[PDB]
């Protein structure tokens, strides 16, 4: 009665994967505004497939940024490998639509594992989203990530049972936030 | 059943003192709080001496000798980790003894001076002992500003209470909102006595008037339209003293007090001075006009004349509250 | 999906919120913050249902930033431009209302610019509406680099606004990635 019914809900133990285009402006300084929107749509179309396969949930798309999250709708202990595999498949996905572009299109995967608060805000034009510091951090892995690789946090490495192989991403030196927050990053090999 | 109580009120209004009383009443650590007590003692003295030269007219010591002690107290004023050497206590007490210094203390409304001053200064010899153990009263007096939100849990006759404490100063008020949803009731604290003082935030806004405007803000809040407020008119002891002292009149800070005559339903205390009655109620009503104007019987206001440092007065009115929580099915 | 020749894009964010977000056990983990935001957004959405803002289109909300556009409801002439501006003032008038009741001091930052835009939908699983183009990020950058309680508009945008009875101050120059250095102006109130 006092505050509008908040359609929000906490969710512990999840994996949050962000992904952006390495140098999207360089990309736009070449092809028609239309062709971009098409390459884009093209990619994410293929993306949304991999997502539903890798047990992920697409959250939202902002131009050249795609961020889905494993660990939903229903809780899964396997929530980490999903995002990883998702990252994997995404890596090749972008690599194949690079053929059509005929231009340097590339990604930058960043994944941090933790807890979120998801739902939708406002009253009009609802769009599912996720909210949390871990979610902010996941976003910063995508930022302080490495082109073509998978930038996972130490938390994403602890839910991984190290079946994968990592190495110092040194993200602290590639992004302000990661440094200022003493974050040990790695990179799937 | 659990009742989440939020404590709201201006700075130094006495919010933390009530949560203290709740541990006193319904709930080796005293060791760490001795430091904080000494820190208070230091601030108290060093502030009064400081104000002497700045007040207008300034304040002269009654004993020129003390100047050196005055010079002492000031020199160590901003020291980081103070050893609290034996001399300190001597120099401190000395000054307190000085009639001129006390003259300055009497004009403490003209500057920012913590409440527990006189109380602690009057027991320098007690607090200086290195085998010194703080009495419950001393802990009640120990003033330590609260920044952030703190939740205390207690139980009364198996009825659970989740009490939320917050910062009263302006910069802190922005954190309050995080407890506005699912709250059961608001216990708004007011420093009745501070009718002749101004807040620290600008040293110009009257403290009482700050409470009023603040109360109005909570009462007429867009998210508290339904929540009833338990208004605590605290620091009654200080108010009475002030009223009886007759030094600073209320009509001089709040002229509307001049038009005021005491109410009918007024229930004074046994042998309570009519001027004190007339005053504390004038104050209460000022807060009632604020609540009366609006609300539409959606939420209500429950006044209480209180003294937080008094564990008895507090055990008393708190029950008056436990009732209204139950009686109103809140 | 089709394209347009003149749509007035607007970005409005509240930098002060990211700091305000606190995940403490007391506030149920930033929930109460999201609850306070939900109000802010809900409040801004209420503007859309007015008589003069009957031409505004809330596109999406990213983080604490509000993204609307005007002029999509088409196939004196740039009235929707000044309208998108009037909507900024609306948002602010509504933001200073919340502050009054949240004992806070939030400040909005605005970025308004127009020009051709490619409207349509992207994402294959659950498609969502969004507009694309240079016209877009330019207005976006007008915000990410704007000033609190100030609307940063490009020069073209500036010019018209004046014809519309507005005054403007040249902020100076700004390095818009890919578009080099541009000359922005602040809408003096
Ligand atoms: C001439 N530019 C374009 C022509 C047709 C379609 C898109 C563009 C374009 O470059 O749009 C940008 C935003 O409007 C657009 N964008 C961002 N968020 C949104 C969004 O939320 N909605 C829409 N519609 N577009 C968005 O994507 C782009 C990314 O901007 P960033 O500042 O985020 O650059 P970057 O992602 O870090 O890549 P970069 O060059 O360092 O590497
Ligand atoms: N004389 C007297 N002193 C009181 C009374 N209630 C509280 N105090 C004293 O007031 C001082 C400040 O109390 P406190 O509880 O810290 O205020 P607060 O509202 O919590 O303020 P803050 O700490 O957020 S800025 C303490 O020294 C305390 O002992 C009272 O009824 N009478
Ligand atoms: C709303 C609060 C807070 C702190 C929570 C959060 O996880 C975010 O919403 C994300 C990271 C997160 O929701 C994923 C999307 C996106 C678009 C990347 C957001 C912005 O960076 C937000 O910043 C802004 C602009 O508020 C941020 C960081 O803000
Ligand atoms: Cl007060
Ligand atoms: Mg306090
Ligand atoms: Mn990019
Ligand atoms: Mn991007």
């Amino acid at each position: 009665m006092m505050f509008h019914k908040i359609y929000i809900q906490k969710h512990d133990n999840v994996s949050i994967l962000f992904a952006d285009i390495e140098g999207f402006t360089s990309l736009a300084s070449q092809c028609t505004a239309q062709e971009l929107v098409m390459t884009l749509n093209e990619l994410f179309a293929r993306f949304d497939k991999l997502a539903a396969e890798n047990h992920c949930l697409r959250i939202k798309i902002l131009g050249d940024c795609y961020y889905c999250v494993s660990g939903l709708p229903e809780a899964r202990a396997d929530h980490a490998h999903c995002c990883v595999e998702m990252g994997m498949d995404m890596i090749e996905a972008i690599s194949l639509v690079r053929e059509m572009t005929g231009v340097n299109v590339n990604m930058r995967v960043g994944i941090h594992s933790g807890r979120v608060h998801c739902g939708v805000l406002g009253l009009r034009k609802w769009q599912f989203d996720v909210w949390s510091n871990d979610v902010t951090l996941a976003n910063h892995m995508e930022a302080g990530g490495k082109a073509g690789r998978i930038h996972i946090t130490k938390a994403t490495l602890s839910y991984l049972n190290g079946d994968y192989e990592v190495e110092p991403g040194c993200g602290g030196e590639r992004n302000a936030y990661l440094k200022e927050h003493s974050i040990e990053t790695f990179l799937i090999l | 059943a659990t009742h989440r109580l939020l404590l709201l009120g201006a700075g130094e209004s006495g919010k933390s003192t009530i949560v203290k009383q709740m541990r006193i009443l319904h709930v080796g650590e005293k060791a760490t709080k001795v430091q904080d007590i000494k820190n208070n003692l230091k601030e108290a003295i060093e502030t009064i001496v400081a104000a002497m030269s700045n007040l207008v007219p300034p304040v002269e010591l009654a004993n020129p000798e003390n100047q050196f002690r005055v010079d002492y107290i000031l020199s160590v004023m901003n020291v980081p980790d103070f050893d609290f050497p034996p001399e300190f206590y001597e120099h401190a007490k000395a000054l307190w003894e000085d009639e001129g210094v006390r003259a300055c203390y009497e004009r403490s409304n003209e500057y920012q001076l913590i409440d527990c001053a006189q109380y602690f200064l009057d027991k320098i010899d007690v607090i200086k002992q290195d085998d010194y153990v703080p009495s419950d009263q001393d802990l009640l007096r120990c003033r330590v500003l609260t920044s952030g939100i703190f939740e205390t849990k207690f139980q009364v006759d198996k009825v659970n209470f989740h009490m939320f404490d917050v910062g009263g100063q302006r910069d802190e008020r922005r954190k309050w909102i995080q407890c506005f949803n699912d709250v059961t009731a608001i216990i708004f604290v007011v420093a009745s006595s501070s009718y002749n003082m101004v807040i620290r935030e600008d040293n110009q806004t009257n403290r009482l008037q700050e409470a009023l405007n603040l109360f109005k803000s909570i009462w007429n809040n867009r998210w508290l339209r339904t929540i009833s407020v338990i208004l605590f008119l605290n620091k009654q002891d200080l108010l009475a003293e002030k009223v009886l002292a007759g030094k600073s009149k209320i009509e001089d800070y709040f002229p509307e007090f001049a038009r005021y005559t005491t109410p009918e339903d007024a229930t004074p205390e046994p042998g309570e001075d009519p001027r004190v009655t007339r005053a504390k109620y004038f104050i209460r009503d000022e807060f009632l006009r604020i609540s009366t104007a609006s609300g539409d019987g959606r939420h209500y206001c429950y006044p209480h004349f209180t003294c937080a440092v008094d564990t008895e007065n507090i055990r008393r009115v708190f029950n008056d509250c436990r009732d209204i929580i139950q009686r109103m099915h809140l | 999906h089709q394209s347009y020749d003149c749509v007035c894009v607007m970005f409005a964010s509240i930098p002060d919120f990211k700091e305000f977000y606190t995940e403490s056990d007391v506030n149920k983990e930033g929930l109460e913050c999201l609850r306070l935001l939900n109000e802010i957004i809900a409040d801004f959405d209420d503007l859309l249902s007015k008589p003069k803002f009957s031409g505004v289109e809330k596109i999406k909300t990213i983080g604490s930033t509000y993204m609307a556009a005007t002029g999509l409801s088409a196939i004196r002439q740039y009235m929707h431009i000044g309208t998108m501006v009037e909507f900024a003032y609306a948002l602010v008038g509504k933001l200073d209302a919340i502050n009054k009741h949240s004992f806070n001091d939030f400040k909005l930052r605005v970025g308004i610019n127009h020009g051709p835009v490619i409207a349509g939908v992207i994402g294959a699983q659950k498609p969502q509406y969004d507009i694309w183009g240079n016209t877009v990020n330019v207005a976006s950058r007008m915000d990410s680099t704007g000033v609190l309680d100030k609307i940063q508009v490009t020069e073209e945008t500036s010019l018209i606004l004046q014809t519309l009875g507005y005054t403007c101050t040249c902020r100076g120059i700004i390095n818009v990635k890919g578009k080099g250095d541009l000359k922005t102006y602040f809408v003096n109130t």
